[PDB]
């Protein structure tokens, strides 16, 4: 179990919202703790039976949380991503999609610097099974388990994760960490985290066309990964010079291919599986 | 978002970076005119399409006659022109640059882009210009020099200084260079460019720097902030489709295969195509539907999919999402009445009532089928062709 | 040269005019977003089409929750809107407008044009606002109070003033009044602007002045010196084939008739449409040939006469030009067989080798008919059908 | 005869361009008075046999010529309608088509104000058989008579110029005013120089929808002429709100249609002919 659990108090910023109010109203039901939300201009009022605050920080105080969602627009997410640090949040997850590039770039030096953490953004989800769920996905496909997941696809996740619910397996905690080009924390980030950690046996890592942090994962793996991981790579069929949905999914004047990935992947001692779907076949060499 | 030549050019006029002189044309005439408001010969004319490697398909001509600029511009206004960027088709010549021929002493590059590796914005200066960056890139990589702009100073002098000097220059050759460094350095963090390309980045045999030819690329997810970009937009040399999909929250894009796929996100989209492939079939596109199959929006995405001639069956594939996979099979059915869909068509569904929503379909009475997970809906479809 | 009513609000903002507050719109989700961008509701929702009269065909509406918003726009982006300005067909909403609801007390009406007659740019006020003023001109012809711009002088405040009195408005709003003229009247000057039509300019509860709709038309002779103002031009609102003739020097329009046109020269082109329907014939465009009749020229000019299938014959007619009248003849000939053209053909030609022009194409043996004289060619073709 | 005549000395200002060249080729040949042509830059040399200077001053110097034509692109034209009146010409013709039209608003008034006369712009032309022409029309379906031609469209006026010179009448003087909202000089300014005018017996008067120019025309006829009137007016079948060709034959607003101009133009006093066919015929009846 990683990121979070059922002691992790959370508190979303544009709670008020329509994406805000529906996703939280199930991580509400799935009994995660949210202690209550935050909207400028709203404060004092209460929403889905929590409470309501003006700013990040007159939250944090009167309630003590530790890690925040946000579901706040773009052109405003960047100014929501900051707050949140300044108040001393430890943990942030931002789901927005469409943060400008150079946000983003600005965005990530602070969190290094603080010493905070984020997940995303562009539709991430953190999810451990029984015990925590922040995200938009569906809860019911999921059994506590003892496989760790990563993936910069959502819906690849779900695919991913009922083949290891089908096998007995059960996930131990599920992290996606967003499709655009420059995340708050990539796969070596997360990879870490899950070694360190007991209820994790082994590793099923999903990456796609795009950039290389797939590759930089392979070789922190050999050198620092002693538990088995199993990898997917989606994307071979995709044409050159065109992004795929996801802003970070281009491949640009030749690197960054799919089967580059995969290679490089392999000579690292991770077992590629070349078809989605003998993914749980593969993990039960193990 | 990709700008033209000569847009790129205006915004360089604006922040002050040298530019030759010239005049944007939309008819034979106005090029003709041109000539002279320009002055002596001879003139370069260019076609303005979004790709490049228009020099090696006589795209730009060097000419030195007023009626041999007509003769040029008759040639190609409203005609597709093919590079070896483009594909089969070409895109649509609807302007002609006409400007000054420049004398050429020597052609270098430079050029600038978001290091995804680094998280930082560099710029990359080289002597060898005129030719592929990425060429140059894999072939001789010593010979590209870069620089990182630092995110809490800003694009800083002595930067512009040392690539100038890496590149051999000296004396007043060094000012200048520093100047269009600060200058392309400032347009990038301020229009919230993606990239940027002077190729080549000239040296005049009077012994100036001067910018030939420009390729400028905005960032899509910031518009809302840049109207003057937004409106720089010519929807004229992208897929018709591409646009025609966006306004209903669908990302799609063309291959050249026979089996379509409707998948919902981005990550199972690609991979469901691979997995076609996998079986010797051939995708014929990607395509995400974004905000849950609604009955309209599975409509359209057919009536997209299968404006393709080449289309001989389509792959549906839908897991999870905000709609109970009953209304999906219903909205399905209703879709491939009212658009009139001949081929096979393969759902394959997962989630609530997913169960009862396939029986939906086999009882439908059309031509769907309703496959046992993933690897059978690969095969099926592959089958049915 | 039209603009949209967003792009006319953005540059009123530019000028410091006072306009709601809102954003334009590509998608479903960017005009959901848009409402607590802007505030608290109700919200106005606005197509975005050239044409006016958007009002009372269901292209303006003013909703109250964030899903009404985004039901709206999946219900126009995409589609064409027919108001009483446009043909059967429509123009195209590619854009929806979302601004802030505006609190009305009273409609006014201000605008500007060219008066051909008087030879000066005319303001014209009135108290009759949300409405067609050509209806008021007609009907109440003294409830529009106009003024004079003077050339020498520039717009002047007293004729600000002036309106603002006569308009019955008094207090600060006469100082609001007198902005808003010398703005609009400077933008005029400053744009290179044919017309501006600020309808309605209304009166908030609150008592101020603002702008709730605009229609701006620039001039096209002067888009070389209106640079950005070229940018903003949408094509997706104009007929294609009107600007795919301009690229080859033609000036063409669409009727709806079965008989076509090739003439050269405008006059000669109206002159002659006239003639057809004189005996009974329905001319079913006007098409003006520009630069002589070359054989390229000609053919694209059959290219677009023909690509309407109600046309059952073409009536060319050439007189004078730069081309002599064989060589007009030939090219005919090639452009028919060329293009493959079914319909009756008849050429009326004047000036040199006129008369054995006529005989080359009565020798060719395909359907062309050497007429004589105008009479005589408008009769054939009439008979033809 | 108006306007001019086979002693009215010219020159061109654009001499040294492709259209200012060809058309100055044919009024050479004609046998118009052209005495030189102005280009900035190109002062001291000769063209077609005739001097070249730097400016329109150092040209009215050195010939002492009195009107001038201008072949010279929209973006500079009102600059040099402007150099002409400043030395002192009398007479200006400008054929440039596509002058902005604030342009040629100001430019008007200085040509009142000045006492000059210009005709045009766009397309005009101002031909007396057998003694002068300066224009781009062709010369040789005119024969020298007696009547007078003002007329917007240039090819239409061909079509009259042949009817007359095929019934034996001849022509006098054909005035082309120009196609644009906003000419240097109307119908009245030229209506009544006929009427002063010998050599002249009846008139020929052609229109086209837009505007209100024919109107006034007739007002001023009924009142001021006791020549015989002709006319013609081209566009019935025209559509509302569209420009045809012309920049100024547009019917804006419901002003301007073809038949008003016709209705008005009768109650005038002046024949009206529904088919440019029997402008001849017509002409006949005196
Ligand atoms: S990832 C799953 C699939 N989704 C996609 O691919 C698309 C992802 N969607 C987005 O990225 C949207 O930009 C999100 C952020 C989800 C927003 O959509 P909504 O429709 O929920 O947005 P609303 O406008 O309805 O609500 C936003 C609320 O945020 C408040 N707000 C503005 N600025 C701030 C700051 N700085 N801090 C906190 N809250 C803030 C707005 O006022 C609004 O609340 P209201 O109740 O509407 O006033
Ligand atoms: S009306 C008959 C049918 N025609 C139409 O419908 C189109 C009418 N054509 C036009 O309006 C063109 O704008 C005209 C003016 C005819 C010009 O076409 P050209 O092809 O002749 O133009 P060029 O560029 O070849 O020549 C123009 C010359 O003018 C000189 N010049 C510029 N500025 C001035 C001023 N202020 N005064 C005098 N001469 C001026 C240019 O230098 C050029 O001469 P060069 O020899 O080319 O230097
Ligand atoms: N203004 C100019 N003066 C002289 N040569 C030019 C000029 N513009 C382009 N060229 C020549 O044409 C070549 C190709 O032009 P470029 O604009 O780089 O087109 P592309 O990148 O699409 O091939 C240049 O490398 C240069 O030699
Ligand atoms: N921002 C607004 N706030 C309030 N009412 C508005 C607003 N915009 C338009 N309206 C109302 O809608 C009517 C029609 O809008 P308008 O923009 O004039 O469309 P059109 O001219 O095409 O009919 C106005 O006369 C006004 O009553
Ligand atoms: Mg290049
Ligand atoms: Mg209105």
């Amino acid at each position: 179990s990683i990121l979070i659990d059922k002691n992790t108090k959370v508190i979303c910023q544009g709670f008020t919202g329509s994406q805000g109010t529906f996703h939280s109203e199930q991580a509400i039901a799935y009994g995660t703790k949210m202690v209550g939300g935050v909207t400028p201009g709203k404060g004092g009022t209460t929403h889905l039976g929590l409470p309501v605050f003006n700013t990040v920080r007159e939250a944090v105080a009167a309630t003590g949380a530790t890690a925040s969602v946000i579901y706040v627009p773009a052109p405003f997410c960047k100014d929501s991503i900051l707050e949140a640090i300044d108040a001393g949040i430890k943990l942030i997850i931002t789901i927005t999609e469409g943060i400008p590039t150079l946000d983003m770039l600005t965005v990530k030096v602070k969190l290094d610097e603080a010493g905070v953490r984020m997940i995303g953004p562009n539709c991430p989800g953190v999810i451990t099974p029984g015990e925590c769920k922040i995200g938009i996905q569906p809860g019911h496909i999921h059994k506590p388990g003892k496989v760790g997941i990563v993936s910069r696809s959502g819906t690849l996740t779900y695919e991913a994760v009922k083949q290891t619910t089908d096998y007995g397996f059960g996930q131990s905690t599920c992290v996606g960490i967003g499709g655009d080009p420059i995340p708050g924390s990539n796969f070596i980030d997360i990879l870490e985290m899950f070694e360190k950690d007991p209820q994790t046996e082994a590793i099923v890592m999903i990456g796609e066309i795009g950039g290389s942090a797939e590759e930089e994962a392979a070789a922190y793996i050999k050198e620092h990964v002693t538990k088995p991981v199993v990898g997917y790579i989606a994307g071979v069929t995709a044409p050159k010079g065109k992004r795929m949905g996801h802003a970070g999914a281009i491949i640009a004047g030749g690197k960054g291919t799919a089967d580059e990935k995969f290679a490089a992947l392999e000579a690292a001692g991770v077992k590629t599986v070349r078809s989605l779907a003998d993914i749980g076949e593969a993990l039960k060499t193990v | 978002m990709n700008l033209h030549e000569y847009q790129a050019k205006q915004l360089f006029a604006r922040y002050g970076l040298p530019a030759p002189v010239g005049y944007a044309c939309t008819t034979p005439r106005e090029a003709e005119e041109a000539a002279s408001k320009i002055g002596a010969g001879p003139w370069v004319v260019k076609c303005q399409v979004h790709a490049g490697g228009r020099g090696k398909a006589g795209g730009v001509k060097v000419v030195n006659s007023k009626e041999d600029i007509r003769a040029f511009a008759e040639n190609w206004l409203g005609k597709r022109l093919v590079t070896y960027q483009t594909d089969a088709n070409g895109q649509p010549v609807n302007q002609i640059l006409v400007e000054a021929a420049t004398d050429i002493a020597k052609e270098l590059y430079l050029g600038a882009v978001v290091d995804r590796s680094s998280r930082r914005v560099v710029f990359m200066a080289s002597t060898e210009g005129g030719v592929e960056i990425e060429k140059v890139a894999e072939e001789t990589p010593h010979l590209i020099h870069k620089v990182a702009l630092d995110p809490l100073t800003g694009p800083m002098p002595y930067q512009g200084r040392e690539l100038a000097f890496k590149l051999g220059l000296e004396g007043k050759l060094v000012q200048q260079f520093t100047k269009i460094f600060m200058g392309l350095a400032t347009i990038f963090l301020e229009r919230d460019l993606a990239l940027i390309e002077i190729n080549p980045l000239v040296i005049t045999k009077q012994g100036d720097l001067i910018c030939l030819d420009g390729k400028l690329g905005a960032d899509g997810n910031a518009l809302f902030r840049q109207p003057d970009l937004r409106e720089m937009r010519d929807q004229s040399q992208e897929d018709p489709r591409e646009a025609q999909a966006a306004q209903w929250e669908l990302n799609y894009v063309a291959l050249d295969g026979n089996i379509g796929c409707m998948v919902n996100g981005a990550g199972l989209a690609m991979g469901t195509m691979d997995i076609v492939k996998l079986h010797g079939g051939e995708p014929a596109n990607f395509l995400d539907v974004g905000g849950g199959a609604t009955k309209e929006r599975v409509t359209e995405a057919f009536k997209i999919i299968l404006s393709d001639d080449k289309v001989k069956a389509v792959l549906v594939n839908i897991f999870g999402g905000i709609v109970r996979c009953d209304l999906i099979a219903d909205g399905i059915i209703g879709a491939v009445a009212e658009v009139g869909v001949n081929v096979p068509v393969v759902v394959r569904l997962e989630g609530n009532n997913a169960e009862l929503g396939a029986k939906k379909l086999a009882d439908s009475g059309l031509n769907i089928i309703a496959a046992k997970g993933l690897t059978d809906a690969a095969q099926q479809v592959v089958a049915a062709v």
